[PDB]
């Protein structure tokens, strides 16, 4: 499924590099509410990486014998 | 505009009884048993509860009890009101 | 399915993969390991045809095969390239039509599948914060929770829509403690306000007014 | 379409080469009819007096004379819940004089005695009557395929030593006579189970099992086999379900040992001799030796009817297809002359007053000889 | 001891994990025993053994030889079966392809799947496997099974039935002792489960006649060894009927009792018969489900009294819960807005729970069809007693309305014709219909668009067109100028949930020239009055008109594609108002109905009968454009396109604005030049259509799929004339002015339908011959 394509940019259009960040809302005072209620959380050490569609998708090979 | 609509309701579905048995202090798991799930209160805020019921037919009357509850951080059947039918 | 052995077989199989005859390219892979399904070379034709299927979109030969081996193998280097496919897997079963083609009118479907690729990314990056895909898997995780956001905003929108005003705040709350960071998250909070209005939600109302005024940008 | 199974036939006619040419035909016929069910119904000859019938509720008295129609009654009954409840007529045949006995499937008995005449008393038994029915020592004989066993009187019936076997739960095709010495009788089953009460209470000295039969190990679907044992010497000699030869020689008792052989079907004993048919439909020959066998034979496998008697120095074997085929002047020489009838047969050959008697799949009889 | 050991022949283990698989290893003084104990070893891997041990000196050689590896498929005799089940029945059974396979497995497994036989209660006389050995180590086995089928050679026995006739009791059976076939409506085959069923179907049968002790019973099913006796008998034991006098109830309830005595109302001196008790059983249950407490339990005592058959009754109810209803979620909405998903929904997220409320959502759905799969899941969440949640999985189908066109002709451009009328629009719910005819003297347009939705009542409005210009000329003149712009949109709101009302209004201009020698059309000129000619070709009109367009629809359709038992009704008119170019009063009326024979519906009838009717207004008739034409189709095949009709006689048409030379015969200059009867099916002024058919998925199709290929064989009626007919100037013509038109056709519909197209194959053999019968017993539409 490739028509001189599909190697380094996502079916379509990808929205990470065009993605609108979080948004640190900021409560009045003592307005404060559960910040969180599961998997909303990263690890920020990370990068930069081959970050967008520069980063070798075929699979990293390895020694044969 | 037609001349009438299917009835709509909602939740909190109670009895006379059901607030003529319970009272101050009375503790949130007693009241949320005897009341049943209790299904609002404020995400942030005091301890304050409340039961509501609506009751709208193809274009007339209003049945609205809304009865506001709280208790304390503890919990404490207390501070308690309803106003019913609108 | 001719019988050169796991060289030529798996020689024009990368002719076929580095070419883009995909479906021929699988086609020797199939030849080479329903032949031989043994040995360290059998693995590496299982990570490229993992490949193979993501690339002639073979999703449910995709998701199958790459489940097989995440039982299969529980414990490798690329694991981080197998959460990488896999949660891509869901996404590309999640994402694929004609005006998602077009980039236009989407986003409104079952999301189960976004929810596969999110919980697999998160697997990912937090099991590897450390990885050429960390920042790429981190920026997929962001816009699928920002998707959604939108998703549900459409939906819990339908509900007031027909005025499911109660139904409404529901899903408020639950993006609430889920994730109100995204846009719709503002964006529907001054649809909670009217809800309030259409119940006479007065004192929760103003407070929220308060509240956002100060959020609201 | 249901007929794709292009099986091995029957073995062939061989040839009909035989000094014996069939040459009587005395024939009589219920016209009837018995056609594809199964049960024994067989001619009765009671100082050369028959008694004929069909599964309809017939009766005739004839005369081994050539046959002649005497007590022509039918017995299928108009009132109740239907206008003659169709009589359909699974028993063995026994009398004792006109006290004809014999029960149908109905599980309802009548033992008729056309000596005194239509004395038509009548019990509906526990269990069903499809087995040949046995009187021994005032007592009636029973194996009904329900797992009990009882006992009656005759011409009254009175119900009492009220036995229960047990049964494979396929639920086969095993009926049994008992064969009835030493205040015991000898019958059979199809769990193989090898019980023998001698009749105390309906009391066995048993409990042990013929292992080798049909149910959880189930075995082909040809393995039909005589369900009917017999005492000679007091040893008597097992025909298990499966292909097994068994001898377990009750010396006023139990006393066991299985000299075990394939291929079940039916038995008869001379002396040392036993003669038998192979499930195969084929015809071996044997010795109280352990099991040591004589006679091959293979070219009537697979031929449908296998059901035999000896008379005249000559075994006789029904078949279907209607032929004879004569063994005699015993092996090697086995082959037949005859095609008697179209109906093919099925059950039981009787030769009986020196003579020989044998219902037809439809109509009565049709009296060869040799 | 040994220094060294090593081994070969393995091809699917490591060395080291076989050393430490086996006991013995290097650094320990070898002696017999560990020598024994490779023997034993080796025979006890149980997944390969060969044990050729040979220590001479220090070195110590361990080989197993593998029957490893086997690729065996050739699964051969498939006659009855797919071979894949059989692959099934290795697998699910643990006969899977991971293949070591020692000889020893061949008859095992052969025996067993022998065994599986005669679990389906079946037959199969030779199963054979032929080593095949692949020499790397692989080996395939050639399986051969001749079969053995046997399935109904039935055999009824049936023992204690003294109450009542056994057969009273078999004619319901399923287990039937092969009948003749033509009665067949459902099933008649064995299996163990068709036992259960039938016991348990007159177990219930005498419980409820009132009859109540009877409950013994064991099988008894005689098999003579061809795989054909199958003769079956069970030992039951009659019970006692007793008379229904006295109930009472165990209300552990939230106070319902009034409307339970309400409910189990129990007259006095009432017989007993398990159906009612069931029935009110239930009822109660139903009565309370709206109730929310979806989890009660009863346990209906009866007193039986014996000596006077005395069932008094009592039962014993608990309470359940008020609310729980929290997600209301869905799975299939792939291409899809579940926005229209929601709308299908009465019940609310968020009230206490009437399960019917959902149950009638979703049947809703169901009625919609467009979809194939049942899904209501209703889970409570864990760590919470209230809060059910219920789950909605359905496979959709797609529709789509596509079709090539090039060709066929002579002295014409190669045609393009378009039928693409598309529905529900992927994205959308939204329906297209395009009739677009370019065809070398036509070009009809034709537009047909609607949203099933404006409103939250739904509403729906159909933007509708066509344009037509039909010629069809010979050259260019005498011969029809034509030209037709008729538009038009309309709305439909029904408040009855089952009865569409439609109205509408519509335009159209239709143009005329060249008029043609067929007499009712200069008849209908001079009831409008317009004085046309008679033998010239040269009459020419136009209209534009304004018409009323009122339709009604009845509705309960229980699936999409293949509902069942239909009832559904249409109400369509059409008026003309104040202000129009047009007069004239149609009616037209058509109805279509299923009753499904089978009761698991695989046999359906069809009830289809249509009706249509057309006059004028004040002074006018029925435009003739407006006239039901049939033949060759589906409502009656066998004939060409509208074949079947009245037919015009011509005018003497000489001068005829051209009349022209060896063209436009019957009475032309160059043929016959005097009046002339002409055989052309006109169609009449009002038309009413039955026909009939069956639904039979035979069993020759391979009905591994049940609805995709349709299976019919219809006969059908018709007779369509004018009304406002005579024979002044039908004298020696041909008189249509009752039903008199009558053909008959009985034929075989054969269809299967590709999301992409149907596949319309029609042969109708139509035999009631009446005048001009142009058939086609072949019409091969899509």
């Amino acid at each position: 499924s490739s028509d001189s394509r599909y190697k380094r940019q996502v079916s379509g259009d990808e929205a990470y590099l065009e993605a609108a960040p979080l948004a640190e809302l900021h409560a009045p005072a003592g307005m404060i509410l559960p910040v969180t209620s599961g998997d909303y959380a990263i690890p920020v050490t990370n990068g930069s990486g081959a970050v967008g569609k520069a980063l070798d998708i075929r699979p990293p090979a390895q020694p044969l014998a | 505009r037609v001349v009438y609509r299917p009835d709509i309701n909602q939740g909190n579905y109670l009895t006379a009884n059901d607030v003529s048995k319970i009272r101050v202090g009375m503790t949130q798991q007693q009241v949320a048993y005897a009341l049943g799930t209790p299904l609002m209160s404020d995400p942030f805020g005091t301890n304050t509860w409340f039961y509501v019921f609506r009751q709208q037919p193809g274009h007339e009357g209003v049945t609205q009890q809304t009865l506001t509850l709280t208790f304390n951080s503890s919990g404490v059947l207390t501070n308690i009101d309803n106003k019913p039918a609108l | 399915v001719p019988d050169n052995p796991p060289n030529e077989i798996y020689a024009t199989a990368q002719q076929k993969l580095q070419d883009g005859n995909w479906r021929q390219a699988i086609t020797q892979l199939e030849a080479l390991d329903n032949r031989y399904p043994f040995g360290p070379y059998s693995q590496q034709v299982q990570l490229d045809l993992i490949y193979a299927y993501y690339k002639n979109a073979d999703l449910p030969l995709a998701q199958a095969a790459i489940d097989r081996f995440i039982r299969l193998n529980p414990t490798h280097p690329n694991i981080d390239y197998v959460m990488y496919m896999r949660g891509l897997t869901n996404m590309a079963l999640d994402d694929s039509a004609l005006q998602g083609f077009f980039g236009v009118d989407r986003s409104d479907r079952d999301p189960q599948h976004a929810r596969a690729a999110f919980s697999d990314f998160s697997k990912l990056v937090r099991g590897y914060p450390n990885s050429q895909y960390t920042t790429d898997a981190t920026k997929r995780l962001v816009f699928l929770k920002d998707r959604l956001a939108k998703y549900e905003y459409s939906v819990a929108e339908y509900y007031t829509e027909r005025g499911a005003w109660v139904a409404v705040v529901n899903r408020v709350e639950g993006m609430l403690r889920d994730y109100p960071d995204t846009q719709a998250t503002r964006d529907a909070l001054p649809l909670m306000e009217n809800a309030y209005r259409q119940m006479q939600m007065n004192a929760q109302a103003e407070k929220v007014a308060k509240i956002i005024a100060a959020n609201s940008s | 379409f249901n007929s794709e199974e292009d099986v091995v036939k029957m073995s062939p006619l061989p040839t009909v080469e035989n000094q014996f040419t069939p040459t009587t035909a005395w024939s009589t016929s219920v016209g009837s009819g018995i056609g594809n069910f199964y049960s024994n119904l067989h001619p009765a000859l009671a100082d050369n007096v028959v008694y004929a019938a069909d599964r309809a509720g017939l009766v005739k008295a004839l005369n081994a004379d050539d046959g002649k129609e005497i007590w022509s009654v039918s017995l299928a009954e108009k009132d109740g819940w239907f206008s003659k409840e169709p009589a359909l007529l699974s028993g063995g045949v026994t009398v004792s004089g006109g006290h004809v006995y014999i029960g149908s499937e109905k599980a309802q008995v009548y033992a008729l005695n056309t000596s005194d005449g239509t004395v038509a008393w009548q019990t509906k038994v526990a269990g069903e009557a499809l087995s040949r029915p046995v009187v021994s020592d005032g007592l009636v004989l029973i194996h009904t395929s329900n797992g009990q066993l009882q006992a009656l009187n005759e011409a009254d019936g009175a119900v009492k030593w009220t036995v229960n076997l047990d049964m494979p739960s396929l639920s086969l095709r095993g009926e049994s006579a008992p064969t009835t010495a030493f205040g015991a009788a000898v019958v059979g089953g199809d769990n193989g189970r090898v019980s023998a009460v001698l009749m105390e209470q309906g009391q066995m000295i048993w409990q042990q099992r013929i292992s080798q039969a049909t149910g959880s190990t189930e075995i082909d679907r040809l393995s039909d086999v005589d369900t009917t044992p017999v005492v000679v010497n007091g040893v008597v000699f097992a025909l298990a379900y499966n292909g097994n030869l068994t001898a377990l020689d009750l010396r006023s008792g139990q006393i066991m040992w299985k000299r075990e052989l394939g291929s079940v079907n039916d038995f008869i004993v001379d002396g040392n001799r036993i003669y038998l048919v192979d499930q195969n439909d084929r015809v071996m020959a044997l010795t109280i030796d352990g099991g040591v066998t004589l006679w091959t034979q293979s070219d009537l496998l697979h031929r449908l009817l296998t059901s035999p008697v000896l008379y005249n120095g000559n075994l006789v074997v029904g078949d279907s297809e209607g032929y004879l085929h004569w063994i005699n002047v015993e092996d090697g020489r086995f082959v037949a002359q005859q095609k008697v009838d179209s109906s093919g047969f099925q059950t039981e050959p009787v030769a009986a007053d020196g003579k020989l008697l044998i219902q037809a799949k439809d109509g009565t009889v049709y009296s060869i000889t040799r | 001891v040994v220094k060294d050991i090593h081994f070969e022949g393995l091809q699917r283990v490591a060395v080291g994990a076989a050393l430490l698989s086996m006991p013995v290893r290097t650094g320990d003084t070898v002696n017999d025993e560990d020598i024994s104990n490779t023997i034993r070893a080796l025979f006890a891997t149980g997944n390969f053994e060969d044990v050729r041990v040979l220590r001479d000196g220090d070195t110590l050689l361990v080989q197993v030889k593998e029957r490893p590896t086997i690729a065996s498929i050739t699964f051969s005799g498939n006659k009855s079966v797919k071979d894949d089940m059989l692959k099934q029945n290795l697998e699910a059974s643990g006969v899977r392809v991971g293949e070591s396979l020692d000889r020893t497995t061949i008859a095992d497994i052969e025996k067993g799947l022998e065994d599986f036989y005669y679990s389906v209660g079946k037959y199969s006389a030779s199963v054979k496997a032929v080593v095949t050995p692949l020499p790397r180590n692989r080996v395939d086995l050639k399986l051969v099974f001749q079969e053995g089928v046997s399935a109904e050679i039935q055999q009824i026995n049936i023992v204690g039935n003294h109450a009542f006739t056994t057969d009273e009791l078999i004619s319901h059976f399923q287990l039937r002792d092969e009948v003749p076939w033509w009665n067949v409506v459902g099933d008649r085959k064995y299996q163990k489960q068709k036992l259960a069923g039938d016991l348990e179907t007159l177990r219930s049968y005498y419980l409820d006649r009132g009859y109540a002790r009877f409950n013994i019973d064991s099988t008894q099913v005689s098999l003579t060894p061809d795989k054909k006796g199958i003769y079956v008998t069970v030992n039951i034991t009659e019970g006692d009927q007793y008379k229904l006098s006295g109930v009472e109830v165990s209300g552990n309830l939230a106070g319902h009792s009034a409307e339970i005595e309400q409910l189990t109302k129990i007259e006095p001196g009432e017989l007993y018969n398990g159906t009612k008790v069931t029935k009110m059983e239930d009822d109660i249950k139903k009565l309370l489900g709206r109730y929310g407490y979806a989890y009660p339990r009863v346990q209906s005592m009866p007193e039986i009294n014996d000596a006077d058959k005395t069932v008094k009754l009592r039962v014993n109810v608990d309470a359940g819960n008020r609310f729980y209803v929290r997600k209301i979620r869905f799975e299939g909405n792939d291409t899809s807005k579940d926005a229209v998903l929601r709308r299908e929904m009465r019940q609310m997220e968020g009230a206490w729970l009437g399960s019917d409320l959902v149950d009638q959502g979703k049947e809703r759905l169901n009625r919609l069809g467009f979809f194939e799969t049942v899904d209501t899941d209703t889970q409570r969440v864990p760590g919470s007693p209230d809060q059910v949640d219920v789950v909605y999985k359905v496979k959709e189908r797609n529709t789509g309305s596509f079709n090539f066109g090039i060709g066929y002709g002579t002295e014409s451009g190669v045609s393009f014709q378009a039928g693409v009328q598309q529905d529900n629009w992927l994205g959308t719910g939204y329906a297209v219909g395009i009739n677009g005819t370019k065809n070398d003297y036509q070009t009809y347009a034709e537009l047909s668009v609607t949203n099933p939705y404006f409103t939250v009542d739904g509403v729906s409005l159909g933007g509708r067109l066509f344009y037509n210009d039909f010629q069809a000329d010979d050259a260019d003149l005498s011969d029809y100028t034509n030209k037709s712009y008729g538009t038009d949109v309309t709305l439909g709101f029904p408040i009855n949930e089952y009865n569409s009302l439609r109205a509408g209004l519509g335009y159209v201009h239709n143009s005329l020239s060249n008029m043609q020698p067929q007499v009712a059309m200069w008849r209908y000129l001079y009831s409008m009055g317009e004085h046309p000619s008679t033998s010239d070709q040269d009459n020419s009109f136009k209209t534009d008109d304004f018409t009323f367009n009122y339709g009604w629809t009845y509705n309960k359709l229980d699936r999409g594609y293949f509902p069942t038992d239909g009832s559904r009704v249409n109400l369509t008119g059409k008026v003309t108002i104040p202000g129009s170019d047009n007069e004239y009063y149609k009616v037209t009326l058509d109805t279509a109905t299923y009753v499904p024979i089978d009761d698991d519906h695989k046999w359906v009838v069809l009830g289809r009968t249509r009706w249509g009717y057309g006059d004028g207004l004040g002074g006018k008739e029925m435009p003739f454009y407006e006239n039901f034409y049939a033949g060759g189709s589906s409502t009656v095949r066998g004939f060409q396109s509208n074949t079947i009709g009245p037919k015009a006689v011509y005018f003497p048409h000489q001068a005829s604005n051209y009349d022209p030379d060896y063209d436009y015969e019957c009475a032309t200059q160059d043929g016959a030049k005097d009046l002339c009867k002409s055989d052309d099916a006109v169609g009449g002024n009002a038309m009413a259509v039955a026909s009939l058919e069956f639904i039979t998925p035979t069993p020759f199709i391979s009905d591994k799929y049940a609805n995709s290929v349709r299976t019919s064989f219809f006969w059908d009626m018709g007779t369509v004339w004018d009304t406002n007919w005579d024979s002044s100037q039908y004298s020696g013509y041909p008189d249509y002015s009752d039903p008199s038109n009558i053909r008959m056709s009985a034929g075989i519909a054969l269809q299967w339908m590709s999301p992409l197209g149907p596949l319309v194959f029609s042969y109708a053999q139509p035999f009631k011959k009446y005048d001009g019968d142009k058939a086609e017993q072949f019409q091969f539409n899509i």
